[PDB]
Protein backbone atom coordinates (compact mmCIF):
# COMPACT_ATOMS: atom_id res chain seq x y z
CA UNK A 1 0.00 0.00 0.00
CA UNK A 2 1.40 3.63 -0.45
CA UNK A 3 2.66 5.06 2.50
CA UNK A 4 3.49 8.81 2.42
CA UNK A 5 2.15 8.16 -0.93
CA UNK A 6 5.07 5.71 -1.88
CA UNK A 7 4.58 1.83 -2.74
CA UNK A 8 8.56 1.13 -2.31
CA UNK A 9 9.99 0.99 1.10
CA UNK A 10 13.43 1.42 2.84
CA UNK A 11 14.87 -0.44 5.92
CA UNK A 12 17.12 1.82 8.18
CA UNK A 13 20.09 -0.21 9.30
CA UNK A 14 22.33 0.46 12.19
CA UNK A 15 25.58 -0.75 13.37
CA UNK A 16 28.60 -0.15 16.24
CA UNK A 17 31.88 -0.62 14.62
CA UNK A 18 34.62 -0.55 17.09
CA UNK A 19 37.65 1.02 17.46
CA UNK A 20 39.64 -0.81 14.71
CA UNK A 21 37.62 -2.86 12.97
CA UNK A 22 36.73 -1.70 9.14
CA UNK A 23 33.14 -1.41 7.81
CA UNK A 24 33.09 -2.91 3.92
CA UNK A 25 29.34 -2.00 2.01
CA UNK A 26 29.17 -3.93 -1.98
CA UNK A 27 26.62 -3.71 -3.97
CA UNK A 28 24.95 -3.85 -7.50
CA UNK A 29 22.28 -1.21 -6.47
CA UNK A 30 19.65 -0.68 -3.36
CA UNK A 31 21.99 0.39 -0.83
CA UNK A 32 21.50 3.76 0.54
CA UNK A 33 24.90 4.98 1.92
CA UNK A 34 26.13 6.30 4.98
CA UNK A 35 27.28 9.87 4.50
CA UNK A 36 27.42 11.10 7.69
CA UNK A 37 28.50 9.19 11.26
CA UNK A 38 28.66 9.64 14.70
CA UNK A 39 31.73 8.69 16.93
CA UNK A 40 30.33 8.11 20.49
CA UNK A 41 31.19 9.14 23.84
CA UNK A 42 29.75 6.88 26.43
CA UNK A 43 28.48 8.15 29.37
CA UNK A 44 26.37 6.76 32.09
CA UNK A 45 22.63 7.37 33.61
CA UNK A 46 21.74 9.26 30.98
CA UNK A 47 18.12 8.33 28.96
CA UNK A 48 15.46 9.16 27.08
CA UNK A 49 12.42 10.76 28.41
CA UNK A 50 8.88 11.55 27.20
CA UNK A 51 7.97 14.93 28.15
CA UNK A 52 5.44 18.24 27.13
CA UNK A 53 7.11 20.33 30.07
CA UNK A 54 9.49 23.21 29.00
CA UNK A 55 13.47 23.51 29.37
CA UNK B 1 -0.94 5.29 76.48
CA UNK B 2 0.73 1.53 76.39
CA UNK B 3 2.38 3.09 79.41
CA UNK B 4 -0.99 4.52 81.06
CA UNK B 5 0.70 8.12 81.30
CA UNK B 6 0.20 9.66 78.38
CA UNK B 7 -3.72 10.44 77.65
CA UNK B 8 -3.60 7.88 80.92
CA UNK B 9 -3.12 8.89 84.64
CA UNK B 10 -1.46 12.22 83.30
CA UNK B 11 -4.26 13.41 81.00
CA UNK B 12 -2.95 16.67 79.51
CA UNK B 13 -0.16 18.50 77.69
CA UNK B 14 1.29 21.60 79.20
CA UNK B 15 1.49 24.19 76.56
CA UNK B 16 3.15 26.46 79.20
CA UNK B 17 6.05 24.01 79.01
CA UNK B 18 8.21 24.91 75.74
CA UNK B 19 11.52 23.99 77.05
CA UNK B 20 11.30 20.28 76.37
CA UNK B 21 9.02 17.34 75.61
CA UNK B 22 9.36 16.39 79.48
CA UNK B 23 9.28 18.30 82.06
CA UNK B 24 8.02 19.60 85.80
CA UNK B 25 5.30 21.60 86.97
CA UNK B 26 6.29 23.51 90.79
CA UNK B 27 4.20 26.06 92.54
CA UNK B 28 6.22 27.15 95.59
CA UNK B 29 5.40 30.07 98.18
CA UNK B 30 7.54 32.17 96.02
CA UNK B 31 6.10 31.38 92.74
CA UNK B 32 4.54 28.96 89.75
CA UNK B 33 6.50 27.29 86.72
CA UNK B 34 7.93 25.10 84.35
CA UNK B 35 11.44 23.52 83.96
CA UNK B 36 11.94 20.65 81.59
CA UNK B 37 14.26 17.87 82.50
CA UNK B 38 17.26 18.33 80.30
CA UNK B 39 18.51 14.46 80.69
CA UNK B 40 15.32 12.75 79.53
CA UNK B 41 14.29 15.19 76.90
CA UNK B 42 18.19 15.30 75.67
CA UNK B 43 17.98 11.78 75.03
CA UNK B 44 14.35 11.60 73.90
CA UNK B 45 16.13 13.96 71.58
CA UNK B 46 19.03 11.73 70.63
CA UNK B 47 16.93 8.45 70.31
CA UNK B 48 14.32 9.82 67.72
CA UNK B 49 16.57 11.70 66.11
CA UNK B 50 19.03 8.31 65.60
CA UNK B 51 15.47 6.64 64.76
CA UNK B 52 15.07 8.63 61.58
CA UNK B 53 18.41 8.72 60.62
CA UNK B 54 18.74 4.88 60.47
CA UNK B 55 14.95 4.56 59.04
CA UNK B 56 16.61 7.14 56.18
CA UNK B 57 20.17 4.94 55.55
CA UNK B 58 18.04 2.09 55.13
CA UNK B 59 17.52 3.45 52.16
CA UNK B 60 19.60 3.83 49.43
CA UNK B 61 18.55 6.96 47.08
CA UNK B 62 17.13 5.92 43.76
CA UNK B 63 19.29 6.32 40.24
CA UNK B 64 18.59 6.55 36.59
CA UNK B 65 15.56 4.41 35.63
CA UNK B 66 14.24 5.04 32.43
CA UNK B 67 11.35 2.82 30.91
CA UNK B 68 12.36 0.47 28.08
CA UNK B 69 10.25 0.41 24.76
CA UNK B 70 9.40 -2.83 23.06
CA UNK B 71 8.24 -3.75 19.67
CA UNK B 72 4.88 -5.36 18.74
CA UNK B 73 6.06 -8.50 18.70
CA UNK B 74 7.76 -8.41 22.33
CA UNK B 75 4.72 -8.05 23.92
CA UNK B 76 5.59 -10.98 26.22
CA UNK B 77 8.87 -9.30 27.49
CA UNK B 78 7.52 -6.25 27.88
CA UNK B 79 4.83 -7.51 29.59
CA UNK B 80 7.44 -9.45 32.10
CA UNK B 81 9.23 -5.73 32.24
CA UNK B 82 5.73 -4.41 33.23
CA UNK B 83 5.31 -6.69 35.48
CA UNK B 84 8.98 -6.43 37.36
CA UNK B 85 8.08 -2.54 37.32
CA UNK B 86 4.87 -3.21 38.67
CA UNK B 87 6.49 -5.91 41.82
CA UNK B 88 9.01 -3.49 42.93
CA UNK B 89 6.55 -0.65 43.09
CA UNK B 90 4.44 -2.68 45.07
CA UNK B 91 7.20 -3.71 47.52
CA UNK B 92 8.33 -0.73 48.30
CA UNK B 93 5.07 1.08 48.48
CA UNK B 94 4.31 -1.30 51.13
CA UNK B 95 7.75 -1.65 53.18
CA UNK B 96 6.78 2.32 53.16
CA UNK B 97 3.74 2.74 54.45
CA UNK B 98 4.28 -0.19 56.67
CA UNK B 99 6.87 0.80 58.11
CA UNK B 100 5.99 4.36 58.94
CA UNK B 101 2.72 2.22 60.67
CA UNK B 102 4.08 0.09 63.03
CA UNK B 103 7.20 2.90 63.81
CA UNK B 104 4.76 4.92 64.75
CA UNK B 105 2.97 3.47 67.30
CA UNK B 106 6.84 2.23 69.01
CA UNK B 107 7.52 6.31 68.98
CA UNK B 108 4.35 7.15 71.06
CA UNK B 109 5.47 4.54 73.21
CA UNK B 110 8.51 5.12 73.72
CA UNK B 111 7.51 8.78 74.99
CA UNK B 112 4.98 7.57 77.11
CA UNK B 113 7.82 5.33 78.34
CA UNK B 114 10.12 8.24 79.15
CA UNK B 115 7.78 9.91 81.24
CA UNK B 116 6.46 7.27 83.33
CA UNK B 117 9.98 6.06 83.80
CA UNK B 118 10.35 10.00 84.84
CA UNK B 119 7.54 10.08 87.49
CA UNK B 120 8.88 6.79 89.47
CA UNK B 121 12.33 7.95 89.62
CA UNK B 122 10.87 11.09 91.54
CA UNK B 123 8.50 9.09 93.20
CA UNK B 124 11.21 6.37 94.34
CA UNK B 125 12.90 9.80 95.71
CA UNK B 126 10.17 11.42 98.02
CA UNK B 127 8.33 8.43 99.31
CA UNK B 128 6.83 10.06 102.80
CA UNK B 129 7.92 12.91 102.52
CA UNK B 130 4.93 13.59 99.84
CA UNK B 131 1.93 12.04 98.82
CA UNK B 132 0.72 10.87 95.14
CA UNK B 133 -1.64 13.41 94.60
CA UNK B 134 -3.22 12.08 91.30
CA UNK B 135 -2.34 12.89 87.73
CA UNK B 136 1.57 13.34 88.39
CA UNK B 137 1.56 15.07 90.70
CA UNK B 138 3.03 14.91 94.63
CA UNK B 139 2.46 17.15 97.22
CA UNK B 140 5.38 17.47 99.43
CA UNK B 141 5.03 17.12 103.46
CA UNK B 142 6.90 19.78 104.05
CA UNK B 143 7.97 23.01 102.87
CA UNK B 144 10.32 23.91 100.03
CA UNK B 145 11.52 26.10 98.08
CA UNK B 146 12.99 27.13 94.45
CA UNK B 147 16.20 26.08 95.27
CA UNK B 148 15.25 22.93 96.58
CA UNK B 149 12.92 22.77 93.47
CA UNK B 150 16.15 22.53 92.03
CA UNK B 151 16.91 19.13 93.63
CA UNK B 152 14.09 17.33 93.01
CA UNK B 153 15.13 18.30 89.18
CA UNK B 154 18.68 17.53 90.25
CA UNK B 155 18.01 13.91 90.90
CA UNK B 156 19.70 14.80 93.94
CA UNK B 157 17.00 15.38 96.61
CA UNK B 158 17.71 14.65 99.82
CA UNK B 159 15.26 12.44 101.83
CA UNK B 160 16.83 12.42 105.04
CA UNK B 161 17.28 16.20 105.51
CA UNK B 162 13.04 16.36 105.34
CA UNK B 163 12.20 13.42 106.72
CA UNK B 164 12.37 14.47 110.23
CA UNK B 165 10.14 17.08 109.21
CA UNK B 166 8.40 15.61 106.93
CA UNK B 167 7.19 12.59 109.60
CA UNK B 168 5.62 14.89 112.30
CA UNK B 169 3.56 16.37 109.77
CA UNK B 170 2.71 13.00 107.90
CA UNK B 171 1.51 12.32 111.37
CA UNK B 172 -1.47 14.57 111.94
CA UNK B 173 -3.10 13.79 109.23
C1 LIG C 1 6.98 16.01 9.70
O1 LIG C 1 5.90 15.61 10.49
C2 LIG C 1 4.63 15.96 10.01
C3 LIG C 1 3.62 15.23 10.86
O2 LIG C 1 3.45 16.13 11.92
C4 LIG C 1 4.40 15.57 8.57
O3 LIG C 1 3.31 16.33 8.11
C5 LIG C 1 2.09 15.57 8.20
O4 LIG C 1 2.11 14.50 7.29
C6 LIG C 1 0.90 13.88 6.90
C7 LIG C 1 1.27 13.08 5.66
O5 LIG C 1 1.72 14.00 4.69
C8 LIG C 1 -0.18 14.88 6.50
O6 LIG C 1 -1.44 14.24 6.41
C9 LIG C 1 -1.89 14.20 5.04
O7 LIG C 1 -2.69 15.32 4.66
C10 LIG C 1 -2.92 15.28 3.26
C11 LIG C 1 -3.31 16.63 2.59
O8 LIG C 1 -4.38 17.32 3.20
C12 LIG C 1 -3.88 14.12 2.99
O9 LIG C 1 -4.12 14.04 1.60
C13 LIG C 1 -3.23 12.81 3.38
O10 LIG C 1 -4.15 11.74 3.23
C14 LIG C 1 -3.77 10.87 2.13
O11 LIG C 1 -2.64 10.03 2.37
C15 LIG C 1 -2.76 9.20 3.53
C16 LIG C 1 -1.56 8.25 3.68
O12 LIG C 1 -0.32 8.94 3.69
C17 LIG C 1 -4.05 8.38 3.55
O13 LIG C 1 -4.24 7.92 4.87
C18 LIG C 1 -5.28 9.17 3.07
O14 LIG C 1 -6.38 8.31 2.89
C19 LIG C 1 -4.97 9.98 1.80
O15 LIG C 1 -4.71 9.18 0.65
C20 LIG C 1 -2.59 12.86 4.78
O16 LIG C 1 -3.53 12.62 5.79
C21 LIG C 1 -0.35 15.99 7.52
O17 LIG C 1 -1.10 17.01 6.90
C22 LIG C 1 0.96 16.57 8.03
N1 LIG C 1 0.70 17.14 9.32
C23 LIG C 1 0.85 18.44 9.50
C24 LIG C 1 0.58 18.99 10.88
O18 LIG C 1 1.21 19.16 8.57
C25 LIG C 1 5.59 15.88 7.69
O19 LIG C 1 5.33 15.19 6.50
C26 LIG C 1 6.86 15.37 8.35
N2 LIG C 1 8.06 15.72 7.59
C27 LIG C 1 9.01 14.82 7.36
C28 LIG C 1 10.19 15.28 6.56
O20 LIG C 1 8.97 13.67 7.75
Amino acid sequence: PKVRDQAGRMNYYWTLLEPGDTITFEATGNLIAPWYAFALNRGSGSGIITSDAPV
Amino acid sequence: GLFGAIAGFIEGGWTGMIDGWYGYHHQNEQGSGYAADQKSTQNAIDGITNKVNSVIEKMNTQFTAVGKEFNNLERRIENLNKKVDDGFLDIWTYNAELLVLLENERTLDFHDSNVRNLYEKVKSQLKNNAKEIGNGCFEFYHKCDDACMESVRNGTYDYPKYSEESKLNREEI
